């Protein structure tokens, strides 16, 4: 397929990497009687192993050689579900923890000693920070654009050279 | 009279136009402008009076040129493509002309125009300003009449498939 | 102090508009109650709303029904899409867009009507109770009351 | 102030008695929740069109027009909509009725401005209500002839579904 | 002072009634941070590119030039038909436009009206509600064209075809 | 419940402790109903 | 000085009886915590929504839309069977409604910000129902109280069609009681695992 | 497998740089030592005093990048 891949549901080291992870617990399961908790558990292993290599199987992963499922983050659409969509999810969490940090750091400035709010935190002006960041992109972008997120050049202090 | 008698009169419609009875339930004429409105209303009357002789006389005579289609709505689509494109072309010169260029609400009346007229009588039929009033309600009905009834003749025409004359003396209900 | 959650920009340091719109009360009918320009709710207050509400339910009529209709030797009438008449001058397009572009009905199987639902595609409604009372009911129906009474002997 | 027609609660205290059909009969408060206006023009809508529904049921029982009975044959009251929805005759209904409603829509706007009685179409071609007094008679008639062809409409339509007859073979048979 | 556009809001303090297109629409403050004539100049230079995309997507369902009369109506494979030397000459006559807008921006900045490349040859915008009407028009139609080409784009994307194809098959949803 | 307890329970090692334990646990949990998830499934 | 909901403790500060629906219920002090403005525009909200769900879940086991898309009796089932596309696009205009009724006043931190702002007062009147000012108080004390029956109900319905795989009335007329066998609750640590 | 090595060996590369550019641009001056270049390249440190300033030289981050480029070339 892509990059001379093979999906997953096809290629045959995928189905011998689940047969030998199968025979692996088999092996372990034929030292316990049925009703035992081990017997129990080791059941719930193999299904469980199974039930990975099945969904693998039909999610439209691009097996290697070795039989691995292999990530293509190259752009294409139709493998946005292992870095581009991930990667989505990740900078909205990622951005809403910055923005309500920063909106905490600016409150405890305003603070009458503003090196106590920051040992001992304000719970609840905190919990109201951390609510308002599920729409941090509109509410960082007009920050930006109305001045207040970036400071000028001639308020930051920096080294004699 | 008051055409709507329940309703307020509209506060717009003074009795200057011709053919003003009253009508503007919706609330046109508090939006737009009556001058541009009441050139819609000329320009697609004329269109439809010229489109209703059209229809009865399509349903009879027929250019050598042209083929005769089944019905004069289906005289469209067998006159050829580029005569429908020089008529078009044709159309759009006049438009361009008569309106001095300025065809857009915001620029048609800015040269002090009166609503419908283009300067047009040859035979001198407007000589006389009494006959002239009672020529523009005359002309305001008749073009009213003409939208109605070429909506019904172009859609019956289309139902039926045997035109007008044709259709009336062969009439033949639903079914 | 802040409360939290108190919800005015200069308890927690944010920025502000400074600029709080007077609140009027006049209301829309499918509009909402809140400041808008002067002359707004003369024009588009509930006169514009319901008559373009009304005219859209009425124009809805000849939409939901849009067809060539055509007749027979008889007078039955055949429908047919508007995809079956062909424009005669636009090159390699020969059938053209239409009203059925703007409301596809069939291709999604609804069988539109003027009053929005037609014969196909009709409301479903159905019994819950399923021929059956509230208490001393017998065979293939026992409800919340009668499980009340089988506990209560026992 | 205790309410004529329900003596034991008080007057409804946005019913008067220059409004026709007026008994003070509002025990639910319902006058105090929507505009007057509009409950006054939704009340004889309703009576108007079903004082029509009722006619319509009673003259159907009786007579029928010249071809109607082939294309709808036992079939009778709702039974003859769905047969009319496949022929043209309900959707052209719809379809006039519709345009007099969008009339009527910037009719019961103006109503709701003030500018106009509810139910006041200015509809009198003969002429009846000349004189006041037998305006006022004609008012208070409509809307009590109206009101109990409501009812009627409701009898006449719930007695179809349980014995599928209809008002006069309901009254000659059972 | 409050946006027209957006009722609620207050006005953006860098856009104002004299420029074209105006409604009173930035809610994300743009003007307050850039240069507010450089965004209309980029505003209507996206718009005219737009309007010529929008016509250039739907013309070829038509007619298609002798030349390339074998290419594909869907828009996003004939362009991989036209070959590199067909694209050269392209990206060549748009660089010969754009010196006269690299000219116009970066050197006569604030000499002039946004847009105004100089090129009126018809001498339109000469009646100044002719002016007025075509400014704010040229404007919404750039708008209008933005929108449009960019459904048309996505939508010759998931279903691979031109606009007016995809329309007269009714292939609108994802097959 | 007394204010001076609650200031200690405001105290930032209380609190990292306490947010990235609730972070973890429903990682864990997530991990527990929605395991080995290699892709956003799609 | 005590509470009328709770006698034994105090009333709570910010609970003054003033709001509709003011019974001195707040044990836990969460109003002391957390302004009673953002509070009861979050109960109303909540309130609305489940007044909704709860009429929801009964029409929809009694009437339908047409289409084989549409006849769920079970509310649980219809998340999975309705279209996808047109779900979605329910959450889309719940979401562009959300930010238009607030008027971009939407955080915690700048919700309110107008002193206009009343909690659950969006300007919402389509029909002026509201209009009469004697009926102010009784509204807004039913509306509250609609809205707490309607959250308890609609959480036991879902529950109860998650125990008895049955829409709600249907489960009222063809109830049948829990087994115990199944449907254990909790139990992940007790066996340790698995 | 060579992905991960070349973003490995990316870091490396970063990291050395950072360390030998930071000590180049830092070398006339920093907040700690403003007047460093009075002193040289290679000096000890300026002593225990404002918190303490062991490896402040730019000498010093020529000693502490040579740690990361034979990391680098490992
Ligand atoms: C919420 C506060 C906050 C914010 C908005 C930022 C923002 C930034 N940091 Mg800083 N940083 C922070 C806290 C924060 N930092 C803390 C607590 C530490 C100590 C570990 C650092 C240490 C640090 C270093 C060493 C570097 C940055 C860098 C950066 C920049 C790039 C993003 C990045 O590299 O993330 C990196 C983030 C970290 C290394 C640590 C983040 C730790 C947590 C996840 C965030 C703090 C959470 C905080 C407790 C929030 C509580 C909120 C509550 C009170 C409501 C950006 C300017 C980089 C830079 O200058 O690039 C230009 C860089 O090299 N940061
Ligand atoms: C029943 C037909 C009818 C009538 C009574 C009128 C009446 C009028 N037209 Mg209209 N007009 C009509 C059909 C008609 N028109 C059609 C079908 C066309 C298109 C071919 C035109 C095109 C036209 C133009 C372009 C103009 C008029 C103008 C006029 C006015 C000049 C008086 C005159 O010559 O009358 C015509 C008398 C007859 C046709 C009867 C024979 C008068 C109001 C002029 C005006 O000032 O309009 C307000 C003007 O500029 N008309
Ligand atoms: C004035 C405009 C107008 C027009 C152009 C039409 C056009 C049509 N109507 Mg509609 N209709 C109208 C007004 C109009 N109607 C009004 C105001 C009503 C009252 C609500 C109706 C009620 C109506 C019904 C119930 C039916 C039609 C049907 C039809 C179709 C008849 C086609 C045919 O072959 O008939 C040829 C028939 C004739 C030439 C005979 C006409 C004579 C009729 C039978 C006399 C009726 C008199 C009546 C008592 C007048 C009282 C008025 C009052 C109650 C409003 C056609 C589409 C029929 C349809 O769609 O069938 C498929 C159908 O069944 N119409
Ligand atoms: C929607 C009602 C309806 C329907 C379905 C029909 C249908 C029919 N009518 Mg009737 N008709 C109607 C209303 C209707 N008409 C009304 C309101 C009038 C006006 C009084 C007539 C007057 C009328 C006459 C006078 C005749 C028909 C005839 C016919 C039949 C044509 C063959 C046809 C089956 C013809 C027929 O065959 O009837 C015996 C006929 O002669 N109709
Ligand atoms: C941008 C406008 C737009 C467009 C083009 C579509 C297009 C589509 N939608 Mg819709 N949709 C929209 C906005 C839009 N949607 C919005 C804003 C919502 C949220 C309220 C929905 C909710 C929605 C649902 C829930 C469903 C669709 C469905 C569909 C598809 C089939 C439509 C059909 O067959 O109609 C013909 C059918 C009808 C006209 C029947 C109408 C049924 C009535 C009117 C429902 C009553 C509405 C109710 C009172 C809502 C009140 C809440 C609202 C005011 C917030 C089609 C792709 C269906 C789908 O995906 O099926 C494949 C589907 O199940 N949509
Ligand atoms: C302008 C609007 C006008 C609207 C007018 C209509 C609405 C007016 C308000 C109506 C409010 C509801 C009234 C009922 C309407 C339906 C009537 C009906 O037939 O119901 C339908 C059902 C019965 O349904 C019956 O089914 C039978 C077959 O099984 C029959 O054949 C009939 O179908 C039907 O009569 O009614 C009930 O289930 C009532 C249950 C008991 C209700 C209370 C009874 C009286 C109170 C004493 C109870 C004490 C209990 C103590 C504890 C006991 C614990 C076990
Ligand atoms: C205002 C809204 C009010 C919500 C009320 C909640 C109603 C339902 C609550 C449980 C009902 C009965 C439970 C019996 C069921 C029961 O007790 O099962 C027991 C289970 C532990 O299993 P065992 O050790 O009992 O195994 C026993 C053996 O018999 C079987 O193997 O207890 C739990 O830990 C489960 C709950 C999760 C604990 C963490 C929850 C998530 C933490 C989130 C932060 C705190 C929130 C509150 C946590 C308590
Ligand atoms: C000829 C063009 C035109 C048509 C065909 C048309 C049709 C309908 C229909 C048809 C089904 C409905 C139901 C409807 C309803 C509303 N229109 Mg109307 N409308 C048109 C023109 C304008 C303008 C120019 C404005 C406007 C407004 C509103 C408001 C909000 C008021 C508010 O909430 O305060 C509501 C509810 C104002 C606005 O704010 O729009 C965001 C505003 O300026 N409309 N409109
Ligand atoms: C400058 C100047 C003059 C000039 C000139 C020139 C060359 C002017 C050219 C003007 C042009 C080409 C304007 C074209 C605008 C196109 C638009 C607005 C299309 C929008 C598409 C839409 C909205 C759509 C869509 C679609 C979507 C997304 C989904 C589809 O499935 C379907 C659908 C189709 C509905 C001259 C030369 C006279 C001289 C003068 O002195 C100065
Ligand atoms: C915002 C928020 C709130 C909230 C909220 C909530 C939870 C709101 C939920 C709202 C909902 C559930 C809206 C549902 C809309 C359904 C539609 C439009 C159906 C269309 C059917 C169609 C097009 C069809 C079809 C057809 C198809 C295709 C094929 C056929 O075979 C079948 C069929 C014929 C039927 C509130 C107000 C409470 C408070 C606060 O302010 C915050
Ligand atoms: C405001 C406004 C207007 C409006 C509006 C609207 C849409 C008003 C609609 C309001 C609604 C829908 C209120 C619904 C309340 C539901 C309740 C109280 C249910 C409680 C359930 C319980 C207690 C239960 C239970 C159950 C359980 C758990 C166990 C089960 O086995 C069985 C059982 C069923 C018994 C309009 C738009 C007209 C305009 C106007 O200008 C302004
Ligand atoms: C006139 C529309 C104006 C703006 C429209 C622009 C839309 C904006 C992006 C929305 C994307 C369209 O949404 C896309 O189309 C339809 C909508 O159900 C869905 O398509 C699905 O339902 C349709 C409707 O029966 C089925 O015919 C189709 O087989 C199925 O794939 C797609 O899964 C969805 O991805």
């Amino acid at each position: 397929d892509v990059a001379g891949l093979t999906p997953c549901g096809e290629s045959k080291e995928f189905a011998r990497r689940l047969d030998g992870s199968v025979k692996k617990l088999q092996t372990r399961l034929s030292k316990y009687e049925a009703g035992t908790p081990p017997a129990l558990a080791l059941q719930k292993q193999i299904d469980k192993t199974k039930n990975r290599f099945d969904r693998y199987g039909k999610a439209g992963l691009l097996c290697g050689t070795d039989g691995l499922p292999h990530l293509i983050t190259d752009g294409r659409w139709t493998h946005s579900g292992e870095f581009v969509i991930p990667g989505l999810l990740f900078l909205y969490v990622a951005g809403w923890i910055g923005w309500v940090g920063r909106s905490y750091v600016l409150f405890a400035r305003t603070a009458d000693k503003p090196t106590e709010k920051e040992i001992i935190i304000d719970v609840p002006v905190a919990l109201s920070f951390v609510s308002t960041g599920f729409i941090w992109p509109f509410s960082a972008f007009k920050e930006f654009t109305s001045g207040n997120l970036i400071v000028p050049a001639d308020e930051i202090t920096v080294s004699p050279r | 009279d008051n055409a709507m008698p329940f309703l307020e009169r509209p506060p717009k419609l003074d009795g200057s136009l011709a053919g003003d009875v009253g009508f503007d339930p919706v609330g046109f004429s508090n939006y737009f402008d009556l001058r541009w409105l009441r050139e819609s209303e000329l320009k697609h009357g004329r269109v439809c009076m010229l489109g209703v002789t059209g229809l009865l006389v399509q349903e009879a005579v027929c250019l050598p040129q042209f083929s005769n289609g089944k019905t004069p709505v289906d005289d469209f689509f067998v006159v050829p493509a580029a005569g429908l494109w020089q008529v078009f072309f044709a159309i759009g010169a006049v438009e361009f002309f008569s309106h001095g260029f300025k065809l857009t609400p915001g620029d048609m009346f800015s040269e002090g125009r009166e609503a419908g007229d283009f300067g047009f009588d040859p035979l001198g039929c407007g000589k006389n300003p009494d006959a002239l009033a009672r020529r523009r309600l005359v002309e305001v009905k008749n073009g009213r009449l003409a939208m109605i009834a070429f909506g019904g003749l172009l859609h019956q025409q289309l139902l039926t498939g045997q035109g007008t004359f044709e259709q009336l003396a062969n009439f033949k209900a639903i079914a | 102090d802040t409360t939290g959650f108190s919800g005015v920009p200069s308890q927690f340091a944010r920025p502000e508009s400074g600029v709080y719109p007077a609140e009027p009360t006049e209301q829309t009918f499918l509009g909402m109650r809140g400041p808008r320009a002067p002359g707004h709710r003369e024009n588009f207050g509930g006169k514009h709303t319901a008559t373009m509400l009304a005219i859209a339910a009425l124009l809805w009529q000849p939409v939901s029904e849009a067809g060539m209709y055509r007749m027979g030797a008889d007078g039955a009438l055949t429908k047919s899409s508007f995809s079956n008449m062909e424009v005669p001058g636009f090159g390699n397009m020969k059938k053209a867009p239409t009203i059925e572009s703007l409301f596809p009905f069939a291709k999604n199987g609804f069988d539109a009507s003027p009053a929005l639902f037609g014969k196909g595609s009709m409301i479903v409604v159905e019994d819950p109770r399923d021929g059956c009372g509230a208490y001393a009911n017998s065979g293939a129906c026992h409800t919340f009351l009668d499980e009340i009474g089988d506990a209560l002997k026992k | 102030a205790m309410s004529e027609s329900v003596p034991f609660l008080k007057k409804p205290e946005a019913l008067d008695s220059s409004m026709a059909g007026y008994a003070g009969f509002d025990p639910l408060g319902l006058s105090s929740i929507a505009d007057i206006k509009f409950l006054q023009e939704s009340e004889i809508k309703h009576c108007r069109i079903a004082m029509l529904a009722a006619a319509g049921s009673i003259a159907q029982d009786i007579f029928t027009f010249p071809g109607v009975s082939k294309v709808v044959g036992t079939a009778k009251m709702t039974g003859v909509h769905d047969v009319l929805v496949k022929q043209g005759a309900m959707g052209q209904i719809l379809l006039w009725t519709s345009f007099l409603e969008v009339f009527g829509t910037i009719a019961l706007l103006e109503t709701l401005d003030g500018k106009r009685a509810p139910g006041d179409f200015k509809f009198d071609p003969l002429g009846f209500s000349k004189n006041a007094e037998t305006a006022k008679r004609y008012q208070l008639s409509e809307i009590k002839n109206g009101r109990l062809a409501m009812l009627a409409t409701g009898g006449m339509v719930h007695g179809y579904f349980i014995t599928g007859k209809g008002p006069l073979e309901l009254l000659t048979n059972f | 002072e409050m946006s027209e556009a957006i009722p609620f809001m207050p006005k953006p303090a860098n856009i104002d009634s004299s420029m074209p297109g105006y409604a009173g629409f930035d809610p994300l403050g743009f003007t307050d941070y850039y240069s507010a004539k450089w965004m209309q100049e980029a505003e209507i230079k996206h718009g005219r590119v737009c309007m010529l995309a929008a016509l250039g997507m739907v013309f070829p369902e038509f007619a298609k030039f002798p030349q390339f009369a074998s290419f594909s109506t869907n828009p996003l494979e004939a362009f991989y038909q036209v070959s590199p030397a067909g694209w050269g000459q392209i990206f060549l006559f748009i660089g010969v436009l754009e010196t006269f807008s690299y000219e116009k921006s970066f050197y006569n900045f604030e000499g002039g009206a946004p847009g105004a490349l100089g090129f009126d040859p018809l001498r339109m915008s000469s009646n100044p509600a002719s002016a007025k009407q075509y400014a704010a028009a040229e404007v919404r139609n750039g708008r209008l064209a933005m929108i449009g080409f960019s459904g048309m784009l996505h939508h010759a994307i998931v279903s691979k075809q031109g606009p007016i194809t995809q329309i007269v098959e009714q292939n609108f949803y994802p097959k | 419940m007394d204010s001076n307890f609650l200031k200690y329970l405001s105290t930032a090692p209380v609190l990292f402790t306490v947010w990235l334990s609730f972070t973890a646990s429903f990682i864990i949990e997530a991990n527990r109903f929605f395991p080995d998830m290699l892709y956003f499934p799609m | 000085a005590k509470s009328k909901a709770v006698p034994f403790l105090s009333q709570p500060e910010a609970l003054d009886g003033s709001m509709a629906g003011d019974v001195g219920f707040d044990p836990f002090g969460i109003s002391s915590v957390i302004d009673i403005k953002w509070l009861r525009e979050s109960e109303l909200k909540h309130g609305r929504i489940c007044m909704l769900a709860a009429t929801g879940c009964l029409v929809q086991e009694v009437v339908h839309l047409p289409g084989p898309a549409f006849s769920q009796k079970m509310a649980l089932n219809a998340w999975a069977a309705a279209p996808r596309g047109g779900m979605i696009s329910i959450l889309v205009a719940i979401g562009l409604i959300e930010m238009i009724s607030n008027r971009f006043a939407l955080t915690a931190t700048d919700m309110f910000a107008n002193p206009n702002r009343v909690p659950g007062d969006l300007g919402f009147d389509p029909l002026s129902l509201g209009a009469n000012p004697a009926n102010r108080a009784r509204f807004e004390l039913s509306e509250v109280i609609h809205g707490r029956a309607a959250m308890m109900g609609f959480s036991g319905m879902v529950h109860q069609m998650i125990v008895s795989k049955q829409a709600p009335i249907e489960q009222l007329m063809h109830f049948k009681a829990v087994d115990s066998s199944l449907m254990k609750l909790g139990g992940a640590a007790g066996n340790l695992g698995y | 497998g060579d992905f991960l090595i070349h973003h490995a060996i990316a870091l490396a590369l970063h990291t050395t740089t950072l360390i030998l550019v930071k000590g180049a641009l830092d070398a006339r001056g920093s907040k700690l030592m403003p007047d460093k270049k009075d002193f040289g390249y290679a000096f000890p440190c300026d002593g225990p005093g404002r918190g303490g300033t062991c490896d402040i030289s730019a000498w010093d981050a020529f000693y502490l990048s040579m740690f990361w480029m034979l990391n680098t070339i490992g």
